[PDB]
């Protein structure tokens, strides 16, 4: 039911939608650190206003997308990713936070009048191309190839996935679809010590061959987690709502 | 930004967020049809019905959806220029009171209609406002959807997403009854009311409120069962009181429609969402095995 058709459409856009890969070599003022708490926080955003995770994943996306042709200082990276936030609410919600909402996030930091505007230089920056596919996105699909739904297989990927976001390097390298992917297996042999399943190869045309460089990157990833600076995802998938996999032992091989 | 280039012709209508002028190029000689709409610069910002018009828009060009053309940025206002068409098949149904739509038009206009709307949802866009207001019509003798204020990208499997959707009239069965999930098959339901109201020259189903609503559906279609629609009376607003009324004979239903036309027709109007036929399969329905290209 379109399943096919919009897959296809989402494999050619997500190519479109694509950051530019060595972008944060060319901005002056901001590094990978910093956009790496600045992501942490937009977790923190989501958790804290219920939004969904696909809202996160548009807002980060916007974000790469806008620092990919726009030098911004480190003084503004967070109005940036504010603003990023609000539109993909706007975009992606039921219910919206509204402005004031978002102004008061940024513990006063800018005014409503900056947040406004930056939410409509985002807009022109990324010529309001915003229906971006997402590594949630995908993800979705892939896991309508379970029989029957695993709960923990599906809240680990979305939770390793998110961990992607927070690390430009090495993520930004990789594809929504290959990163969900990666997500989808290291997920499903967690859990159940299976793997890539033989109807998603058909799909995505991925095999565990393809998929092995940012699967190992996200391995690495995994059992790394409890070290990394940044926290607010282990933390939020502590709780029951995703099943507390963030508590759960990441494979120590793969094979 | 600027609209020196414009001229504006006269108003052809408003919608709430954008009032729409038909305009003309001057170094062109363009006709175009020109959307304003005011940005709440200093609370809201730019409107989410905006945002979600422009970018779904922008990646949708087919035949038979109407074409954004530009979007001219102001510090204030957002225009969108949209090519123009000549009318709206509200408007050329009433002026059709009298004589009809020919059937031959009906049927390409029904062809066209799903084609533009096989394409929304090749590309995860619901139209969720399909009403023969927001469908327009050149001299030429095509059709194309417009207005996608209402539209959204949706995701497999579907999230819950807005349930105040679509014109009461052309609203379907499982929002009425408050489901949890609906899709692609909600733009289907509206597309069907449409067929049927171009062949009988009245909206299928009238309603003054959601439950009137409800009933006028349940009344000709008859009151579905666990039996018909598996999982209807789990739906959040069901109610075991709902009275059960008989299906009534779709010959009655749409009189001057055949056999053909009514079995297109029952398939659109099914209960189960999941049954529902879609836009691509309704493209290759028997129906349309002669179709062809009439001008108004
Ligand atoms: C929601 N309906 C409308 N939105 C737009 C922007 C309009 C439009 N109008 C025309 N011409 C026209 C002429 C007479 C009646 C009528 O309803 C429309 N052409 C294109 C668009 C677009 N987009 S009206």
């Amino acid at each position: 039911d379109y399943h096919e058709d919009i897959h296809t459409y989402l494999r050619e856009m997500e190519v479109k939608c694509k950051p530019k890969v060595g972008y944060m070599k060319k901005q002056p003022d901001i590094t990978n650190s910093m956009r790496a708490i600045l992501v942490d926080w937009l977790v923190e955003v989501g958790e804290e206003y219920k939004l969904q995770n696909e809202t996160l994943h548009l807002a980060v996306n916007y974000i790469d997308r806008f620092l990919s042709s726009m030098s911004v200082l480190r003084g503004k990276l967070q109005l940036v990713g504010t603003a990023a936030m609000l539109l993909a609410s706007k975009f992606e919600e039921i219910y919206p936070p509204e402005v004031a909402e978002f102004v008061y996030i940024t513990d006063d930091t800018y005014t409503k009048k900056q947040v406004l505007r930056m939410e409509h230089l985002v807009l022109k920056v990324l010529t309001f191309d915003l229906a971006a596919p997402t590594v949630n996105q995908f993800l979705t699909q892939y896991f309508l190839h379970q029989q029957p739904a695993n709960c923990k297989v599906e809240s680990l990927a979305m939770f390793l996935g998110e961990l992607s976001l927070i690390d430009a390097d090495p993520y930004l390298k990789y594809l929504p679809s290959v990163i969900a992917a990666a997500a989808f297996h290291l997920a499903l042999y967690t859990v159940t010590g299976q793997s890539w399943p033989e109807s998603l190869i058909r799909k995505t045309g991925y095999t565990l061959e393809s998929l092995k460089p940012c699967l190992l990157d996200l391995h690495q990833t995994y059992l790394k987690a409890p070290q990394h600076a940044q926290q607010s995802i282990r933390e939020k998938y502590k709780n029951s709502k995703y099943h507390g996999v963030s508590l759960l032992n990441p494979p120590e091989t793969l094979n | 930004g600027s609209m020196e280039n414009f001229q504006k012709v006269e108003k052809i209508g408003e919608g709430t967020y954008g009032v729409v002028y038909k305009a003309r190029n001057k170094l062109t000689g363009e006709v175009v049809a020109l959307k304003k709409i005011r940005l709440d610069t200093e609370t809201e910002g730019v409107p989410s019905t905006a945002i979600r018009e422009i970018s779904l828009l922008k990646e949708l060009n087919h035949p038979n959806i109407v074409k954004l053309l530009d979007v001219i940025h102001t510090e204030n206002k957002l225009y969108l220029v949209f090519e123009f068409l000549h009318q709206d098949l509200k408007k050329f149904m009433d002026a059709s009171a009298l004589t009809g739509i020919p059937l031959p038009l009906i049927k390409s206009y029904l062809f066209q209609l799903l084609q533009g709307l096989a394409f929304c949802h090749s590309h995860r866009v619901l139209h969720r406002d399909l009403k023969p207001q927001n469908l327009l019509i050149n001299t030429e003798g095509a059709i194309k959807l417009a207005d996608f204020g209402l539209a959204r990208a949706f995701g497999v499997p579907v999230r819950t997403y807005t349930h105040e959707v679509v014109t009461l009239w052309y609203r379907a069965p499982e929002i009425l009854l408050g489901c949890k999930y609906y899709s692609t098959a909600v733009d289907i339901w509206s597309l069907g009311c449409i067929f049927a109201e171009m062949v009988t020259r009245r909206a299928l189903f009238p309603g003054d409120s959601e439950i009137d609503q409800l009933f006028r559906i349940f009344r000709t279609l008859g009151t579905p069962d666990e039996v018909v629609w598996p999982g209807v009376t789990s739906m959040p607003d069901y109610k075991p009181s709902f009275p059960k009324w008989a299906r009534q004979d779709f010959s009655k239903v749409v009189p001057p429609l055949d056999e053909d036309g009514r079995s297109l027709l029952s398939q659109m109007l099914h209960y189960d969402p999941n049954k529902r036929i879609s836009a691509k399969a309704a493209l290759a329905h028997p129906f349309f095995q002669d179709v062809t290209k009439p001008v108004p």
